[PDB]
């Protein structure tokens, strides 16, 4: 068999209008998947994963993470929603619909024999004017006010499934961020992924779920003689083990006499008594380590009335170090009085459904908390956990940038009239793709009325006429009823960092996918 | 479809399609589990791939061991798992409410209406049903004759009422001798042992403990009276050093001096035990029993047999907590502070062998606060009937003690709750008028199923029950013998308050979420 | 099952299993066919295995050309076949009653009751529904303006109301000039020809006949005025004897004598035709047209062309029945009694070629009693839209002439019939009280589907329609433009009496038989 002399074996080549108009249809397809998951009248979407679980959610990020596509331009839109989920909390879905619409109007100009670099240069001029328009229609927020911050987080959870328990989820998500607001040196940081642990337990009701003033772990006591109820403990956190293990050497003992073997087994007992005597000089109450505790170490802590927890995780030890104010030491003979976590409140080993849980709550000033979620099953508790992650990150953006944009369609139409009046001074070939950016922003109030069943012709004509005058300019779409209510009366306000990241990611996605005119698939790597 | 464009091997369901998937699967689990609700239900024989018989009719064991591969059937199985984890009973009635909340809502969504409007009426009906449950609960100050009638209801729905009279005296009397003075009752203090001795109707309540292992030496005493329990966690067997050392000897006579030296640290632990038997005035019988969680080498078992000390080995983790309360001693991890204060006491310690399987019994304790229900079922599947009924009955009497109020029985709660929603149905003042009607008809399946499983008419029984409730003020219910409306608070049929509270909360949220699902799809391959 | 023991390859369905098969399949045909009831319905594009487009939305063409393999769907398709066979319209509304007679009955049979109790309520409800239908019919003495509104109702529900103004003048004026003096109108006298000339909105009514074949000789006249129709059934082409004979000749001069003699019997038939043209005073134009059902050889076509006689060939079987009434002659089978009494008359006989396919037109008759609807649709699939709507409209006006009364329109019959069963619901005095309720709610799907296809609300429309009927005496109905209750007898929306009578009889018997089926099985292999 003589082989055929070819070049670039087993690959494909595609260019021309089949790739420029081919990436638009791949982006319009993902925009139709999550189109019914934007407004407050959205519905859940049950997903199936190859691990065997079930994901029933309506958030735009959790839907696209379970979709495996084969198109290369469709893989780019999934990474856009992952970028919006890591920057802000409730800024993902809105980007995929907006990037699908800015590419929808970009496909019209590609049929008009216009170069893609001309539409992108008109998109960058429109991107720089959408940022300047949102800063003019913003409003400063008093972050010290408690009731003002409850209205911001309620605007982000009205879309999600926790809108029924709005009086509870707003107080949990606000108090979780204000506890983890830590500042040691001259830098303010909010860590809601390492310190704001969301522990869910199947059982009970959702109304009994509350944010604890402290941490909790699913660990029982090491010995039943140890106390399960301490009022004011002195928690000492350890990192090393309390056992006798093999050293990091080639140690080998030559036993010649009879008394040598019994001496080694006694020196192993005396070594445990040496480190157990070093940790009781500070008179603790709770000893918590990350490694194993031998039975000889439990014997000295039993008669000293010390409650010992055995195998707490490394991520849970860093969280309890901020709640109780302790320092994680890795040496029992180098313990100091500043390494003891005083100020911890009631410690109780409760049981929730045939399983013990160590509760360290009622702290004086904790820097880390644990949201205790209780529900019907593990299916809906993963929904409230994903919704509280989108409810705590939208409170983090206000504490870092206290500016609010009128959402619910009022934000998208206030800039759509600003780009229309600014396009009259263009007088060039980039004027017509500049006008299509303002028409592409209108798809966000278009989706709020298509989900509630309102009219799309009779409402868009009246809403576009409201933004002609410069007086009110904050009229949006009421997703609950279906009429036009001003956003100063409803209370729907979105933060600036959510609206800025939505517009900056939707334009630059259209910048990337419009410069693609060729696709080569079929090559291997190392 | 859009999902078929990007991923061609990804099936999908649309808005009117995914609703018919979840509703038809909810009726599939409803029609199976409705034939075993109550005392007049039918037994189910569950055979796995190995060939073992699992004869039971509990709603949690039925949904787990069933050959079903459906996403909607897996959602109800997750809610049914948490029902049998925190409160025991209420699992079979949990699935029938979900199966009726989607069937009664199917008659309105298909007739033009939107699924979200039905969910607005479910929340307005759940708030009134939760306030009505707090008015019909009866507080009886946790009397021991009240706990008999609570345990009799949960045990009769899992056995043929001949063992229910036996297991009631084994569940109520076991839950009272654990904790007093308004203390939370730990269910880990009750051990569940499976025997095969006599018959299924011979399950007694051992006031002490029953261990599944016996003495590992033939010269030890089989029956020990007035014994001292020494609970140990030390290792009496030969253990090597952590640093690998190895012996080095020159002559053959020096080799035997090292075997005597390597057991000297082991024999020092045995000398601490045999001196404790002499320091308790050993001029009498003075039996000694060591449970000894860690294993014992046969060199130390031969040493303890010559002194008259019964020594067990390889116990459980929770045996150092149940026997510590029962004997009254101190579970020690070392022999550095041995004293007679850490010793236990039991009037009778004896063993019994059932086919090369010894069982050590510890009985005759003063205040044990830890007991053992000794199930003696003849078959393997009959052991699973009593074990699934004991843990159902123990969690039933635990909720009647922690909560101070007892909820009425079969039809005295669900019929009165549905009639309370009709008078508050024009109070919603909007489009959610039909949502309260769908929630009220879904709660009436509990008198409908119990009248159907008893062989009576379904519609003729519900007319006479609602007539006796509306023409009076008494919470009347269903009778499983005659079909006449009988009050449940007077005939001795009770239920738990937390079961009916969680049935109104777990079934409502899982119904408002399923009705708002329209994109059932399978992607990720 | 017992069928699994005898035949291991035989599937079966039990009592509660076969009921769920027939009901869920009836909902499958209901949810598909409800999107085309009325003028606001949507068009369905039906593609077969070849690739041809069948764009229609009639209920009989939808059920036949649908890739479904189900025993329940085959039962409803046979009842839907006879609805489009004897009375035309009433096929989409036929399936929606069966889809609701099994869905409203499932709410009672699954709730404890027996299926035979529901079928006893259907017969008692059919007796009141048949008596109420005779009280709402309106006799209007078959006025020609009444038949326009009857034909307009059946034609709008199959076209986009621009051709309904054209086809109503082609259906009503065709059905009037067929039979008089209380004679049953034969629908075989109307020819339906498919053309492609101008457009879909150009279908005219030819007062005579349109033949699909033209002249088979180039010397014949293409346009003939004041013609004489000679309808023949003889075979002018060369035929042999029945007995196999052959020829025998000696010389070559006797060979040509046999070819001249073998055509003597053929030319004797042609000489009877050309002598009839000379006996009708042929000193004028005096055109002659021979339709001639059997074939003609080109020897006789050349002989008739020299005299000036247009001769067609290969006509249909019913062309000797329609042209005989239109021309007024006698369809002869021989030329032994030729006379001017058997000749016809037409003022204009002309032909036209459409892509090498001639079409002979015969017009200008005195009293034809036979017409031809000339459908000139542009596409091939558009011809199937008009032909299936003409026969739907011709059978609608044929029933309105034969029956002496007209039945009102959309909601003026079904809403008033359902309200009559509520006041007669306690008249049964037994267990069949819920059977009349299931029959009354099943008749309300006709205002529910028409309010759903028009875009209005389903439950909000049925409240206002039943309010105007209970507070007045006028038979109010559904308006597909505003949603307000409007009377159907005043706006010009009528229906047939035999359609609504068979909808109460064919749907009720097929629902009482399906509900009494519990052993669906497949055996015979
Ligand atoms: N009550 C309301 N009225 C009008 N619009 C609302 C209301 N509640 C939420 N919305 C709109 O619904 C949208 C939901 O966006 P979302 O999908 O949460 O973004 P992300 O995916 O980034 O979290 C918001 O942009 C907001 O304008
Ligand atoms: N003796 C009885 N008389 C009448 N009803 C009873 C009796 N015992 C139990 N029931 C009813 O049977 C129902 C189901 O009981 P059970 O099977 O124990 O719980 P579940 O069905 O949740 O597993 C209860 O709601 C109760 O009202
Ligand atoms: N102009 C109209 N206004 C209101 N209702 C109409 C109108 N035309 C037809 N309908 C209704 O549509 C229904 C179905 O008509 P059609 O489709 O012709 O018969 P079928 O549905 O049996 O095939 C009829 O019952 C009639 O009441």
């Amino acid at each position: 068999h003589r082989p055929v002399l070819v070049l670039s074996q087993n690959t494909k080549r595609e260019s021309g209008r089949k790739v420029q108009s081919g990436n638009i249809n791949a982006a319009k397809t993902i925009a139709d998947i999550i189109r019914t998951c934007l407004g407050p009248k959205s519905m859940m979407k049950m997903l199936l994963d190859p691990m065997g679980g079930i994901v029933m959610t309506n958030d735009g990020n959790a839907i696209l993470r379970e979709i495996q596509v084969q198109h290369p331009a469709a893989k780019s839109m999934i990474e856009i929603s992952r970028t919006q989920d890591e920057e802000v909390g409730d800024g993902t879905t809105s980007v995929i619909i907006l990037a699908g619409e800015m590419l929808s109007v970009a496909e019209h100009f590609l049929e008009q024999q216009m170069h893609p670099t001309v539409v992108i240069s008109a998109y960058r001029k429109a991107l720089d004017d959408m940022i300047s328009t949102l800063k003019k229609i913003s409003i400063p927020v008093d972050i010290s006010d408690s009731d003002m911050m409850l209205n911001i987080i309620n605007s982000s959870i009205t879309t999600k499934a926790i809108s029924r328990w709005s009086s509870l989820a707003c107080n949990i998500a606000l108090d979780a961020v204000k506890m983890v607001q830590f500042e040691e040196n001259g830098r303010k940081e909010i860590d809601i992924k390492k310190y704001a642990r969301v522990e869910k337990i199947p059982g009970g009701i959702i109304e009994d779920s509350c944010v604890l003033r402290g941490v909790m772990i699913n660990k029982d006591v090491t010995h039943p003689r140890m106390r399960r109820y301490i009022k004011n403990p002195r928690i000492v956190l350890l990192d090393s083990s309390l056992e006798y293990k093999k050293g990091e050497s080639q140690t080998d003992i030559e036993i010649t006499r009879e008394e040598d073997f019994t001496r080694i087994l006694q020196m192993e007992e005396e070594y445990i008594q040496q480190l157990c005597e070093d940790i009781i000089q500070l008179k603790p109450d709770v000893v918590i380590t990350e490694k194993g505790i031998s039975d000889l170490a439990q014997h000295y802590l039993m008669r000293a009335n010390i409650t010992a927890i055995r195998r707490v995780r490394k991520t849970d030890n860093n969280r309890i170090a901020r709640a109780c104010g302790a320092r994680i030491v890795s040496r029992p003979e180098e313990l100091r009085e500043d390494d003891v976590g005083t100020g911890a409140g009631l410690l109780e080993i409760k049981k929730i459904g045939d399983e013990y849980f160590t509760f360290i709550t009622d702290c004086k000033d904790p820097k880390a908390c644990t949201i205790l979620l209780r529900g019907a099953s593990k299916e809906i508790l993963s929904e409230v956990e994903r919704n509280l992650q989108d409810a705590m990150q939208v409170c983090r953006n206000v504490l870092l940038d206290p500016q609010l944009v009128p959402g619910g369609g009022a934000s998208e139409m206030a800039v759509a009239h600003a780009l229309t009046e600014k396009s009259k001074a263009m007088t060039g070939v980039e004027q017509w793709p500049y006008r299509a950016v303002a028409q592409a922003l209108e798809v966000i109030p278009r989706t709020l009325i298509q989900n509630c069943g309102a009219s799309t012709i009779r409402l868009l004509t009246s809403l576009r006429a409201k933004h002609t005058q410069e007086n009110c300019e904050t009229w949006g779409v009421n997703g609950e009823t279906g009429t036009l209510v001003d956003m100063k009366e409803l209370g729907i306000w979105e933060p600036l960092a959510v609206k800025l990241q939505t517009y900056k990611t939707a334009v630059e996605t259209a910048v990337l996918l419009l410069r693609i005119d060729d696709i080569v698939s079929g090559h291997k790597k190392k | 479809a859009a999902v078929k464009t990007l991923n061609p091997k990804a099936e999908v369901a649309r808005a009117q399609a995914a609703l018919a998937v979840n509703i038809s699967a909810a009726r599939g689990l409803q029609d199976v589990l409705r034939t075993n609700l109550g005392p007049k239900g039918t037994m189910k024989m569950l055979v796995s791939g190995a060939g073992d018989i699992k004869l039971t009719k509990d709603g949690n064991v039925l949904l787990h061991e069933m050959q079903i591969q459906h996403p909607t059937a897996s959602l109800i199985a997750k809610v049914a798992t948490a029902q049998d984890d925190i409160t025991g009973d209420g699992t079979t009635s949990n699935v029938l409410i979900i199966g009726e909340l989607l069937k009664q809502a199917d008659l309105y969504i298909s007739e033009g209406l939107h699924p979200r409007i039905i969910t607005e009426g479910f929340e307005a009906a759940k708030e009134k049903a939760l306030q009505f449950l707090e008015e019909v609960k009866v507080s009886r100050e946790m009397d021991r004759e009240t706990l008999i009638d609570v345990a009799r209801t949960s045990l009769r729905t899992k056995v043929h009422a001949e063992l229910a009279d036996v297991l009631t005296e084994a569940v109520v009397d076991s839950i009272l001798a654990i904790k007093k003075q308004d203390e939370p009752i730990d269910l880990f203090m009750i051990e569940i042992m499976e025997m095969k001795h006599k018959s299924e109707t011979d399950t007694s309540l051992i006031r002490g403990l029953v261990l599944d292992h016996g003495a590992r030496h033939p010269d030890m005493k089989k029956r020990v009276e007035d014994a001292y329990i020494l609970t140990c966690n030390v290792s009496l067997e030969y253990e090597k050093t952590e640093v690998n050392s190895g012996f080095f000897y020159k002559s053959a006579e020096e080799r035997e001096k090292l075997v005597k030296a390597e057991r000297k640290f082991i024999e020092d632990r045995v000398k601490k035990i045999i001196e404790l038997k002499r320091k308790v005035c050993g001029d009498s019988d003075k039996g000694f029993v060591v449970i000894n969680q860690k294993g014992i080498d046969p060199f130390s078992l031969d040493a303890l047999s010559k002194e008259g000390i019964v020594a067990l080995r390889r116990a459980k983790r929770r045996n150092m907590e149940r026997l510590t309360l029962a004997c009254g001693g101190v579970a020690l991890n070392s022999f550095d502070d041995l004293s007679p204060d850490c010793l236990g006491h039991a009037g009778l310690v004896y063993e019994y062998t059932l086919g090369e399987e010894k069982f050590t019994f510890i009985e005759k304790c003063n205040n044990p606060r830890s007991v053992t229900l000794l199930i003696k079922g003849p078959n393997k599947h009959t052991l699973t009937q009593i074990k699934d009924a004991v843990r159902d009955g123990l969690r039933a009497v635990k909720n009647a003690i922690d909560d101070g109020c007892v909820v009425p029985g079969a039809g005295a709660v669900e019929v009165a709750m549905a009639e309370a929603l009709i008078k508050h149905k024009p109070s919603v003042k909007g489009r959610a008028q039909l949502g309260v009607q769908a929630f009220a008809d879904a709660l009436l399946i509990i008198p409908k199923v119990l009248a159907q499983n008893s062989g009576f008419d379904l519609q003729e029984t519900l007319v006479k029950i609602q007539a006796e409730h509306s023409e009076s003020g008494q919470l009347v219910g269903v009778d499983l013998n005659t079909g006449e409306p009988m009050v449940a608070a007077e005939v001795g049929v009770w239920d738990n308050y937390c079961v009916k509270k969680q049935l109104l909360h777990s079934c409502t949220v899982i119904a408002t979420n399923i009705l708002l699902v329209d994109e059932i799809m399978r992607a990720g391959m």
